[PDB]
């Protein structure tokens, strides 16, 4: 099967380079080549580079002065490195597929994503609250005061998955505050367990907090 | 709709690019580049009886290196020939291309690993007898320190063999390979021996000599080097296992360098065409296409003791250090003497140091795989070739000459 | 560069309709031209390559149209998991890759009331100085609401903070979360707290509360 794994930082500070992995498999960097891609809310979808079978490179005009793409064909791995990151390269960094091993062709597999913001402000864990009732039931986490983005969450180790809403965060004071709510029958709340499980990557936390009933 | 491409980079598409194509053409696009530039050619987009042919060298007069159709953009290339040539041809049938070219520079060891691991081979350049049925086993993974399998045919015998095309004539000095570990059964394989097969064509093959049977793998995982004797110079490549592990598995690299890497040796024009043939002559013939002499491209070779000749005019005056010299295509010269003029009246013989008379030079010991043979560097504009002594079925040869802009 | 102009930042339509979907070049790409899907928290999923070519595996409703300057993807018939961002693409020349800014799709689907639901802070936050009081309006149809905090009866705005979801893929409804952050000094000295959601659905709004005892 065919995939693009990405490993790297979600925090970069002002000035400070940024280094991508994309581990690929199911193909060969030798018969596909990989373009680098970032997403921002201001400039929408922006291309950064490519890298073709063979090694040979083409960049962006915008970001060919501090842009380097290359590769180990033995590791399956492409590597991005772009140096002084300033606050508008916020953004989420994508490696996908060149449909062929060299041309422009459409970018027929994508890479997960790599968050990634630019900030002199220090990581920060999120404290997760339960939230509990003061028929179906709905039952939530309030996850508060973590820096930079993103968290995950999934209930009951991903077991609960309909009925279930995550919230964007929302951000005041350089911290970002989400909440997720789920919803079960009143038949297996409280007599069953319920649990959220969050992860914030980038302060390597990863907390569950039970859903018991108040008093 | 013809040009010539002059400046260090520029872009090379179908007329009215990206509208589509105007029916019922034939246009010419010849890059040239100096003397220690390489031309390197990248194709961005590519959509289309109809064909692009790209030719090393003068179309038609070059070797070619490859015929293109559909859909797929073909894989860059790097030539230091100082000229490649595109032809692009389209019919009244419902109905283009995309390039860019760069112009760069270009102890030296000549055992610069050719590309397999890299990727500068590309897919395209490999291909095989046959492959496993699985489909997990490909040409195009017999690549060294693949991490997918590698290359293993569909049938285990000593018929089977994995083809390389280098495009260009190449020096290749090593061969390494390893064998694979499967990723579905980790079962282990290895070729524990092969020999090797080239040509200049791909038509007319040549079994290396030392057959030399080389000594391969011991188990699926590490590299075996082994070097030539000497350097061969050749366009394909052929891997042909003869015993193996378990079934035949190959990763390979090849090593060499480009023969324009030695010092003062560039092909001054026969086999890319820029020797033209007006500038081509001889003693006689079998009455004659001028062209007929030109290594590596002609397709037969020039036909008629020490009263025949080949006769080159390069143009201007210019250092010579070597030739080329090819067998026919079946005939060969096993000796021969070479002569030089300034001025096309008046010869002097290429001296040996060690003998102080005319030296007398090894030729070919095969009608396909051509000979590099320097000498001292001297100042001409014309150059002759007088073989000496020939294959049972007489005078045969293709013919280059090695020099560069004098000094 | 060449820009690629869609001008259509929302589009409204139905489960069974057809949806068209426009892109317009700055100058010719020739046929040089792809679209791709993405749903909210994904990556983008390829479509359809060089304008008019549906990629493998995606499902015959996706067509793609065009040449020169004007191209179009249409859905032959919305289903509700086509809720998502599209994208045109160009790759016909240096630079190449340049995006459309995005057509986002929104379902029409039936009226349904919001499921709200109010909670107090959790002793946890309380020992820690804090106190979130969080009401969640979940699966309701259509977008627009009101949500409105009262303590003891008289509002609140200050420290309230508001986020929504995209629309459902599975049954085409909006949720919303907000969130009254008040000091734990605060909090103790009010007994009721109420969260107020007004919609169309209904003429009087829906009231969930809890008294802090």
């Amino acid at each position: 099967q065919v995939q693009l794994k990405q490993s790297g930082p979600g925090l970069v500070q002002p000035s400070q380079s940024l280094s991508i992995t994309c581990t690929v498999s199911g193909f060969s960097l030798t018969s596909y080549g990989v373009h680098w891609v970032r997403q921002s809310p201001g400039k929408g979808l922006e291309w950064l580079g490519l890298i073709w079978s063979g090694g040979s490179t083409d960049y962006s005009p915008a970001f060919i002065s501090r842009l380097s793409i290359s590769e180990d064909n033995s590791k399956s791995q492409v590597f991005f490195k772009m140096n002084s990151l300033q606050a508008d390269d916020t953004a989420i960094y994508f490696c996908a597929r060149n449909s062929y091993s060299s041309g422009y062709y459409a970018m027929d597999y994508w890479g997960q994503g790599t968050s990634v913001t630019v900030s002199s402000a220090k990581t920060t864990p999120p404290s997760v609250y339960p939230l509990a009732p003061g028929s179906m039931v709905t039952l939530g986490c309030l996850v508060k005061g973590y820096f930079p983005e993103p968290v995950t969450v999934t209930w009951n180790s991903g077991s609960l998955s309909s009925g279930v809403h995550t919230f964007p965060a929302v951000l005041q004071s350089d911290l970002y505050t989400l909440s997720s709510s789920v919803t079960v029958p009143s038949s297996t709340w409280p007599s069953e367990t319920v649990t959220c499980n969050v992860a914030h990557p980038a302060s390597s936390t990863k907390v569950d907090k039970k859903i018991v009933p108040r008093d | 709709c013809s040009k010539n491409f002059t400046s260090p980079n520029g872009t090379i598409e179908s007329p009215g690019f990206p509208e589509k194509y105007p029916h019922n053409l034939d246009c010419t696009f010849t890059i040239l580049a100096k003397p220690k530039m390489e031309i390197i050619l990248q194709f961005l987009i590519f959509d289309l009886y109809d064909w692009l042919d790209i030719w090393d060298g003068i179309p038609h007069v070059g070797p070619l290196i490859g015929k293109y159709c559909g859909t797929k953009t073909p894989s860059e290339l790097r030539s230091s020939t100082g000229i490649l040539s595109l032809t692009f041809h389209t019919d009244m049938a419902v109905a283009g291309f995309s390039a860019r070219y760069y112009l760069v520079h270009q102890n030296f060891q000549c055992n610069v690993p050719l590309g397999m691991e890299s990727g500068r081979i590309a897919n395209e350049q490999i291909s095989a007898s046959s492959t496993y049925s699985d489909g997990r086993w490909t040409p195009q993974q017999s690549r060294l320190h693949g991490d997918d399998n590698g290359w293993t045919p569909n049938l285990d015998s000593n018929k089977e063999y994995l083809q390389v095309d280098l495009r260009f004539l190449t020096m290749l000095t090593a061969i390494a390979t390893q064998g694979a570990i499967s990723r579905e059964t980790q079962n282990g394989y290895y070729v524990k021996s092969y020999k090797l097969e080239v040509s200049t064509n791909g038509e007319d093959w040549m079994v290396y000599r030392h057959h030399k049977v080389f000594q391969a793998n011991n188990d699926a995982t590490e590299v075996v080097l082994n070097k030539l004797h000497a350097p061969l110079l050749t366009r394909f490549v052929r891997i042909r296992p003869q015993t193996w592990h378990s079934g035949i598995a190959l990763r390979l690299e090849l090593f060499g360098c480009r023969v324009t890497d030695a010092p003062c040796s560039n092909m001054l024009g026969m086999l890319s065409g820029l020797i033209a043939d007006s500038q081509i002559s001889a003693s006689s013939t079998q009455e004659w296409s001028p062209s007929a002499a030109r290594l590596v491209s002609s397709r037969s070779g020039w036909f008629p003791p020490g009263e025949e000749w080949l006769q080159v005019d390069l143009g201007t005056p210019k250092t010579v250090k070597g030739v080329i010299i090819q067998g026919a295509r079946r005939a060969f010269v096993r000796k021969f003497k070479v002569s030089y003029s300034l001025n096309g009246k008046d010869w002097e013989y290429i001296q040996d140091p060690r003998t102080q008379q005319p030296k007398l030079f090894e030729g070919n010991m095969h009608y396909d795989t051509p000979d590099i043979r320097r000498f001292d560097p001297i100042p001409a504009q014309y150059v002759r070739v007088y073989p000496e002594r020939w294959s049972p079925a007489g005078i045969g040869m293709r013919l280059e000459v090695l020099g560069c802009d004098w000094t | 560069d060449i820009v690629m102009t869609q001008s259509q930042k929302f589009m409204s339509t139905t489960v069974g309709d057809r949806v068209s979907i426009t892109c317009k070049a700055s100058q010719n790409v020739g046929t040089a031209v792809a679209w791709y899907q993405q749903k909210p928290g994904q990556s983008p999923k390829l479509l359809i390559y060089s304008a008019s070519n549906r990629y493998t595996g995606v499902p015959d409703r996706f067509t793609g149209s065009g040449s020169g300057t004007d191209f179009t993807l249409t859905i032959s018939n919305m289903q509700s998991e086509d809720l998502a961002d599209y994208f045109c693409q160009q790759y016909s020349s240096y630079p190449p890759y340049t995006f459309g800014g995005g057509t986002k799709l929104e379902i029409k689907r039936a009226d349904a009331a919001p499921t709200v639901s109010i909670f107090p802070p959790s002793s946890e936050q309380l020992t820690s100085g804090g106190a979130s009081v969080v009401c969640f309006l979940n699966n309701f149809y259509p977008k627009d609401i009101n949500v409105k905090w009262k303590i003891d009866g008289s509002e609140r705005q200050n420290g309230v903070l508001n986020s929504w979801t995209d629309q459902d893929s599975k049954d085409s409804t909006y949720s919303m979360s907000s969130t009254l952050t008040l000091t734990k000094d605060e909090y103790e000295r009010h007994n009721s707290y109420t969260c107020e959601a007004t919609h169309k659905t209904s003429t009087s709004p829906i009231v969930k509360s809890f008294n802090r005892n």
